[PDB]
């Protein structure tokens, strides 16, 4: 029962998943990072994002 | 000598009946053998007998168009795939015809994006 | 669920394969035993196989 709050990254996924499955029945946790994963979407969606041109910014 | 049904003679109607590529080895080989003996008897000069014995030992080609005489020629001067050229390369029967048979019952369709479904299960 | 919490039984029961294999062994017969379309066996022969393992596997 364990809240984490930081930013997220790749890795902290990565690990994350780990630390879950590392103590949780494979499927039980393999199924996790899927609903919230597909929620990656729908958010990211909502924030939405994309290039510009000068997206290609040049310092 | 291998059985016939398996080197078989093939069927395309029209007269283009492909046959095979080792029965012709034979074709050689039997003739070089019989015609020869069929010298023996008449016991004519070895110039046509002892010289054929090489055209007889030449059966080596049957066993390999390719080690050690120049190979014999095929429809396209190919190394007429020797009987010892059927299960030899990765594409030569052998493993690919056993370790890697093709096989039946299954699907082969383009895998386009389709993330809607879950993971533990695929979408047929 | 249909199939999910079954990721532990096999996981924690000595030789896993081995499990499977028996499990089949169930399977095969515990379809086999009844060819009267018993709807218990209306579903796939394994999955039962499994489960009644499962819930005897306490």
């Amino acid at each position: 029962m364990i809240f984490r709050n930081r930013v997220v990254d790749k890795g902290q996924l990565r690990n994350l998943i780990s630390w879950a499955f590392t103590h949780y029945g494979t499927a039980r946790t393999a199924v996790m990072a899927d609903k919230l994963k597909d929620l990656g979407f729908r958010y990211a969606t909502r924030a939405g994002v994309s290039i510009s041109v000068d997206d290609l910014m040049v310092p | 000598v291998i059985p016939p049904d398996l080197r078989p003679m093939v069927q395309l109607d029209g007269g283009r009946f492909a046959t095979s590529d080792l029965n012709d080895l034979y074709r050689r080989v039997i003739n070089r053998n019989n015609r020869l003996a069929r010298l023996q008897e008449i016991l004519a000069p070895e110039i046509i007998v002892r010289n054929e014995k090489r055209m007889l030992q030449e059966v080596d080609a049957l066993i390999d168009n390719g080690r050690r005489g120049r190979t014999v020629v095929g429809a396209n001067n190919r190394p007429l795939k020797s009987l010892s050229d059927i299960i030899e390369g990765k594409q030569g029967r052998f493993r690919q015809n056993l370790l890697g048979k093709r096989v039946d019952y299954s699907g082969r369709s383009v895998i386009v994006v389709g993330p809607k479904l879950k993971i533990h299960q695929c979408g047929l | 669920q249909i199939m999910h919490r079954a990721e532990d039984l096999i996981s924690a029961a000595s030789n896993r394969y081995r499990i499977t294999v028996q499990v089949a062994n169930r399977a095969k017969r515990r379809r086999y035993e009844e060819f009267e379309s018993a709807e218990d066996a209306m579903m796939k022969p394994v999955l039962r196989a499994i489960i009644e393992m499962s819930d005897e596997l306490t």
